[PDB]
Parts: structure tokens; C-alpha cells; sequence
RNA sequence: GUAAGUUUAGAUUAUAGCCAAAAGAGGGCUCUUCUGGAACGGAAAAAACCUUUAAUAGUGAAUAAUUAACAACA
């Protein structure tokens, strides 16, 4: 029930990011906005979702679009290393 | 006595729910944007553009 | 799925904003749809305690 | 899309048992699961509206076939 | 086109039926967004602090009375004044030190 | 004009659409085809955490591997002792789900848990509504309880 | 002054129409009734509280195997407001002692002597 | 020719259940909230009024 | 179809009811006679009308009663 980053501190997610994409050859991801409610008042909410030669990899939630795009990078990341939530659980079946 | 070995300490009082799940979704907790289809160029409603 | 826990909870209990058109539409019918939303009863996650409720704009 | 009574009454034509305490689970926690179960029951009611309008023996529909037991 | 909802918005819905008649199968992939379908972020002029603070603008009297300063914060968060007023002793120590916490 | 036309009209026609099924010869050949794709995806194992629908005791749990549940009654178990459960109504995955109408065959879907501890409930009040009332004319009733935890879901091409 | 009451003969003599809507020839007549109770017997004259207990039916919804005699009917004439009156049917025949453990009562009323829990195929 | 519209009516009604056989076969046990007269009268009076559509 | 009934021995309390629905009798009361009732659901609140075999734990399920009904000619 531990998600990665409250194991592993990294600031600046953004940064980690583009150098791993580099890696695989992958061009740098463009920064969008996928869906908006009241941005005018208080409480705000964005999603913003990182696209790839016009492909979709990330998208996330945010209070303010920073805010949001921090989160799509670190929801890529996940992706990227298979410690998404969704993952196929840990086994404690062997005996041996 | 034959109780008290199948016990564990855990105090005996109320408990709010029978079922406890720390991975409760698999596919993606809902919010009010799933389920509503997008627009060309992201324009809200009646904006000219 | 895999977001971070504030941003899951900041995102599902977010208000909307919708908008009405009333224009040779019977005052009742359009009540109806108002309260709906004003509540939160168009929300799988309602509940009386949770004030899930939604701005309207009618015209 | 769907009234209550219409989603209810037509997974219970299908042979599907769930109850009201789980389906309100799929719905907040499986999203993708819950729309599939929207379609069956949609697809089932159609089904009843084309066997009621026409009359005499046809074919009966794929999903309002009933297993049975012994 | 099978399937009788639209696949537009949440996922694409494939029913089938097995041989033997027992069993029903259901794929449903997800539904990406398409970049025609976005908006280009606004980097020109972000922390909410900041955001609340000039909504919270304090201009006349320095700091205002209470019921000036809660009218205010109504107004900004769509309540009633009557959220805002502080309570007595009697239901401030009546509160749980550590409420419980599920995951 | 044909025989039995009627000029359109508010009333003539039902507010309802009808609308046309697909034919029966080319649907079940699509079916074929998609439960061909769906086993192929469980014979490569391309699927994560895997969560179903259980009827147990006389209730339906929702369940996925690791899951606490909690019965409401003495069930003849020894501790740490590993069990089946045998009655499965639902399984899902990412992308694609099966249902059975109203129960999945034994070969599909295996559920194994295991039984943590055996205890009893809190004690509930009960104290009828009777004139004259008094403090002293009510019960206790506590229950005997189990606790098992979910271990594992697996499934097998053999749709 | 409310009082016991006699039904007239004649509703009890059945027409043509009914053999066909009900399905049952006029020969060779069923043999064991299925009888349950299907309202209460509160608000009702005592004579009719007797003979509810008399037949054994205080529980409602539960199912009661009584003989299709004169004597037994002129009984259920008088709670025939309360009760309905289902004819048992024996598809596989009577039970007998090798499959008097495998019985099992449908709601139409087919008493079955063998119960499997599988599909028909 | 008022009772001749009055045969009309009963033989034509569309009802299948009218207030005769009812009281007669105690269906309900109706019996219960009705009067001896009810027999007799089969539900065309009321006190000391005559109901002119009741068939 | 069904499980009570008589005899022997011992023992108090009670001896003013209430409303609904029938049939009468003195003319709205007042008596006499047969039936029913005393919800935690329903009829707006609701002793007396209607649904309701006892009483226990459960984040299961199928049902009962259920104040509403759809101004001319012909």
C-alpha cells in the first residue's frame, strides 16, 4: 500500500524525466491542457496531460496548472518503471 | 483458554466496517471528468474561439 | 489510477459548473434538473454528510 | 443513459445475481466494469422490444437465451 | 459497431458470448484523448497561497472587524456567514484528540 | 400514397426511436472472434492485480489478493489454515471482465484464503420497548466472529 | 348480525372454458392438493382462525400436501380467500425408498425424484 | 325503453367482475363489511337512493 | 381433518370497559344481540380502520398494505 515517491524523495520530477526519455530516444513530451473547471475561483481544478508526437503518455490532477504538471510527470514516471498501482501483486506463493 | 490462543490483542470494541482493502481500485477511481466527452480544441461551452 | 493520494482526493470532490437555457421551458421541469445538481444526486459518491454539491447558471 | 428500474430488471434477465451493496463498488471503483454491465442491460431491454413489436416465432435474441438447470 | 452505448468517452465496450453458452466476455479498453482535442497550457502570467491572498485583499481599515472580514470570506467560498463563528468550551474539549484513520 | 399512410404529425409517430438489432449469422462470428483475443491475452499473462466477486456465507464480497473480510459466525477452521472459496460471480482485469450466469466454472477462476483469527463481537444492547421500562430488563448478546485474509486470484485459458 | 354463510352450489361446477384456461380434464381428476397460506388470519372469525390450524397452515408461504377428498374440501371451502390450491404433479413417479433423499419441489409443482445442482446441457 | 336499456347494459358490460357474483360467492370475505340486504339488492341501492348506471 | 376432554384436591383476583361493522327496540342519544381490534409499516399527525404467527446477530434477497383521481354535444 506505499506509493513510490513516499519511499524515494526526487524534486524537480520534471528534470528526471526528460533525461530518461532521452535514454530510449524519445522526443521531449508537450505540455497541454485536457480538461479545466473554475479557474477563475478559489478552488480550481486542471488536468493536464503530457503528449508525446501528438501521443498520449500522462495525464493528472492538480490545484494550479504547476501544480498539475508536476503531477503528469510524476504519473509517467510510474509507467516508466512498472510501480504503477495497478501492478500484478507481489508473491508470497512459492514454498520454496 | 482454547479463546484466548485464537485472539490477538487488538482491543474487543466497535468496528466501523467488516472489510478493509488497501488497493481498493484497479481500473481508476471515479471523478466527475470520466464519463464526459471531450470537446474540439478544448472550448468550453459558447466560447467563440 | 496511480496518482498521488491528495491530487485523487483534491480531483474526485471537485464542483462543476453547468449551464441552463430556460428560454419557453416550464419553470418546473427546470427546478428539477437545478436540484439534482445542487445536491450532488448525479454523483456515485453522494452522501449526506459530504456536501458534494454543484454551481448552476441559468440564462 | 439508463433509469433505474430499466438497469435492474434486465441484468436479472441475464442470469446475473449481483447485488445492490456490490454494484455500487464497481461503479465508484471500477468504472470500465460498471459501463460494460450498462451496455448488457441496455442490449437486453432492446431485445424484449423487438420479440414484444413482432409477433409469430422468430429467432430468439443472443443474450435472451436462458440456461438451465437440473 | 456492436455495442449499443457510444465509444467516445470512457472506453470501448465488446460483448461476447462463449461456445458453450455460460460465460460472457467483456473487453473494454480505455479511450485516449486526442491532441486535436486540447488546449495549449498559458505559461505567461502559481501557488494557491497566492491565489487566495489576492482574493482575501485586505484594503480598508488594515485588518477588519469580524463581521466585515466573514462577509468577505463568504462571498469568496460560496457559504453562509454563520459557518465561520467560533464555539464555546463546551464542544472545543468534547473533541477526539486522535480520530481514527483507515489507509 | 400507400395503404395506411398517415401525414406526419406530432402524434403520428412514437416519441421513442426504434432502432435495428445486428444480424444474428455476423454477430456470432464476431463473438468468435473476441473471446479468441480475450484468451489469448490470459495465455500471455498481459493483465496486473485481478479483483472478484465472492458469495460467502450469505453475503457477496467484493475482493482482491491481500483483502481482510470478516464473518459473523463460528466456522470450524483452525488458524493458519488455508481454504477455497467456491463460488465466484465475477472477475476483472484492466481490460476485459467475465461473468457467469450466475456462477464461473471451477476451471476459469481459483480464490484461496486463509483464516487469521477467531474471536467474538463487541457486547450490543438490546432492551425492548415496554411500559415500565427500568435499567435493569435488558441483554447482552455477543457473537462469535472469524477474520480471513484473500491470498490469491488466478486464472486459466480455458474459455 | 354477521354469521356463518353457505356458498351456492353452482360456483363450484366448472364450464368448458375453464378446463382449457386452467388445463385440467375433468377425468381423471388429481389426486394430492398443495395448499399455502397467503394472508392472515387477524381481523377474521374465530371459526376460520380454527380451522387455518386445523390444516396446518400457520406459517404463510410454506407448502401443505393434504388428500383431494370430499371431506378434506368442504374444510377448504371455508378459508378459500385465504390459501391457494396448486395440484401436485409427479413427472419421474412416486418416490421410492432408494430416491426418498433426492426429492425436491418445484414452484410449479413438479415433484422431482432427482436433484443433481447442474446444467442441463 | 328504460328497461330496455337497462338489459342492454348487463348483457354488453365488459366487466368480468360484477358486484352479484362477488357477494354471493364471498370472495375476500366480503361478507364481512356488508349488509343482508346487499344480496338482495346487488349494490343498485344505497339507503334511499337509486344508483341509475350500477348494472 | 385433527389433540384435546371429564373427574378429584387446592387457590385467589375480578364483578363500570372503549371504538369500528351488522340486526333490532324505545325517537342523535338509550338499551339488547352477533363479529372484530389494541404496529415498531400504512391512511398527514393517528388507542379502535388496513397489512402483519414469537424473538436474536448480519453493509444480503423476494414481497404485503399503501389520499388521490384524469362543458358541450352526442
Amino acid at each position: 500500500g506505499k506509493e513510490l515517491f513516499e519511499m524515494w524523495t526526487v524534486v524537480n520530477p520534471m528534470g528526471l524525466l526528460v533525461e530518461e526519455l532521452k535514454k530510449r530516444n524519445i522526443s521531449a513530451p508537450e505540455s497541454r491542457l485536457t480538461r479545466q473547471s473554475g479557474s477563475t475561483t478559489a478552488l480550481p481544478l486542471y488536468f493536464v496531460g503530457l503528449y508525446c508526437d501528438r501521443k498520449l503518455i500522462a495525464e493528472g490532477p492538480g490545484e494550479t496548472v504547476l501544480v498539475a504538471e508536476e503531477e503528469a510527470a510524476r504519473v509517467a514516471l510510474r509507467k516508466l518503471y512498472g510501480f504503477t498501482e495497478n501492478r500484478r501483486p507481489w508473491d508470497y506463493s512459492k514454498p520454496k | 483458554v482454547q479463546k484466548l490462543a485464537d485472539q490477538s490483542g487488538l482491543d474487543v470494541i466497535r468496528i466501523r466496517k467488516p472489510f478493509h482493502t488497501d488497493n481498493p481500485s484497479i481500473q481508476g477511481q471515479w471523478h466527475p471528468f470520466t464519463n464526459k466527452r471531450t470537446a474540439l480544441h478544448g472550448l468550453r461551452p459558447r466560447e467563440l474561439r | 489510477s496511480s496518482f498521488s493520494r491528495a491530487p485523487q482526493q483534491w480531483a474526485t470532490f471537485a464542483r462543476m459548473w453547468y449551464l441552463l437555457d430556460g428560454k419557453m421551458q416550464p419553470p418546473g421541469k427546470l427546478a428539477v434538473i437545478a436540484s439534482n445538481k445542487l445536491q450532488g444526486l448525479n454523483k456515485p459518491v453522494y452522501h449526506q454528510l459530504s456536501d458534494c454539491g454543484d454551481h448552476v447558471v441559468i440564462i | 443513459g439508463l433509469k433505474y428500474p430499466a438497469f435492474i430488471v434486465n441484468l436479472i434477465k441475464c442470469q446475473v445475481e449481483l447485488n445492490r451493496k456490490v454494484l455500487v463498488d464497481l461503479a465508484i471503483y471500477e468504472p470500465k466494469t460498471f459501463k460494460s454491465l450498462a451496455a448488457l442491460a441496455k442490449r437486453r431491454q432492446q431485445e424484449g422490444f423487438a420479440a414484444a413489436l413482432g409477433d409469430g416465432k422468430e429467432p430468439e435474441g443472443i443474450f435472451s437465451r436462458v440456461v438451465q438447470y437440473h | 459497431t456492436y455495442s449499443s452505448l457510444p465509444d467516445d468517452y470512457n472506453c470501448q465496450v465488446d460483448l461476447a458470448l462463449t461456445a458453450d453458452g455460460r460465460t460472457i466476455v467483456c473487453y473494454h479498453p480505455s479511450v485516449d484523448i486526442p491532441y486535436e482535442h486540447t488546449k495549449p497550457i498559458p505559461q505567461p502570467d502559481e501557488t494557491h497561497e497566492q491565489i487566495l491572498k489576492a482574493k482575501l485583499e485586505v484594503r480598508k481599515s488594515k485588518q477588519l472587524e469580524q463581521g466585515p472580514m466573514i462577509e468577505q470570506l463568504s462571498k469568496v467560498f460560496y457559504t453562509t456567514k454563520h459557518r465561520w463563528y467560533p464555539h464555546g468550551q463546551y464542544h472545543n474539549r468534547r473533541k477526539k484528540l486522535n480520530p481514527p484513520r483507515d489507509r | 400514397y400507400p395503404q395506411g399512410y398517415v401525414p406526419k404529425t406530432s402524434l403520428s409517430s412514437p416519441p421513442w426511436q426504434e432502432v435495428v438489432l445486428p444480424d444474428p449469422v455476423e454477430e456470432t462470428r464476431h463473438h468468435a472472434e473476441v473471446v479468441k483475443r480475450v484468451n489469448e491475452l490470459i495465455a500471455t499473462g498481459q493483465y496486473g492485480r485481478l479483483f472478484a466477486v465472492v458469495h460467502f456465507a450469505s453475503h457477496q464480497w467484493k475482493v482482491t489478493a491481500e483483502d481482510l473480510i470478516l464473518i459473523e459466525n463460528e466456522l470450524d477452521i483452525k488458524c493458519g489454515e488455508r481454504i477455497r472459496l467456491e463460488k465466484v460471480l465475477l472477475v476483472g482485469a484492466d481490460n476485459f471482465t467475465l461473468l457467469g450466469k450466475p456462477l464461473l466454472r471451477k476451471e476459469l477462476v481459483r480464490v484461496e484464503a486463509t483464516v487469521i483469527e477467531k474471536t467474538e463481537s463487541w457486547p450490543k444492547i438490546n432492551m425492548k420497548f415496554r411500559k415500565r421500562k427500568n435499567f435493569r430488563k435488558k441483554k447482552i448478546i455477543v457473537n462469535p466472529q472469524t477474520i480471513l485474509r484473500i491470498n490469491t486470484i488466478e486464472i486459466a485459458p480455458r474459455l | 348480525k354477521f354469521t356463518k354463510s353457505r356458498i351456492p352450489d353452482k360456483v363450484f361446477q366448472p364450464k368448458p372454458e375453464d378446463h382449457e384456461k386452467y388445463g385440467g380434464d375433468p377425468q381423471n381428476p388429481h389426486k394430492l392438493h398443495i395448499v399455502t397460506r397467503i394472508r392472515s388470519t387477524k381481523r377474521r372469525p374465530y371459526w376460520e382462525k380454527d380451522t387455518i390450524k386445523m390444516l396446518g397452515l400457520q406459517k404463510a408461504h410454506s407448502p401443505q400436501i393434504h388428500k383431494n377428498i370430499p371431506s378434506v374440501n368442504a374444510k377448504l371451502k371455508v378459508v378459500k380467500h385465504l390459501i391457494r390450491i396448486q395440484p401436485l404433479k409427479l413427472p419421474q413417479g412416486l418416490p421410492t425408498e432408494e430416491t426418498m433423499s433426492s426429492t425436491c419441489l418445484k414452484s410449479t409443482g413438479e415433484l422431482v425424484v432427482q436433484w443433481h445442482l447442474k446444467p442441463v446441457e | 325503453r328504460m328497461h330496455q336499456n337497462q338489459r342492454e347494459r348487463e348483457l354488453n358490460n365488459q366487466n368480468p367482475w360484477t358486484f352479484e357474483h362477488i357477494a354471493t360467492a364471498n370472495m375476500f370475505g366480503i361478507r364481512k363489511f356488508l349488509s343482508p340486504y346487499d344480496l338482495t339488492q346487488k349494490g343498485r341501492y344505497w339507503g334511499k337512493f337509486y344508483m341509475p348506471k350500477r348494472v
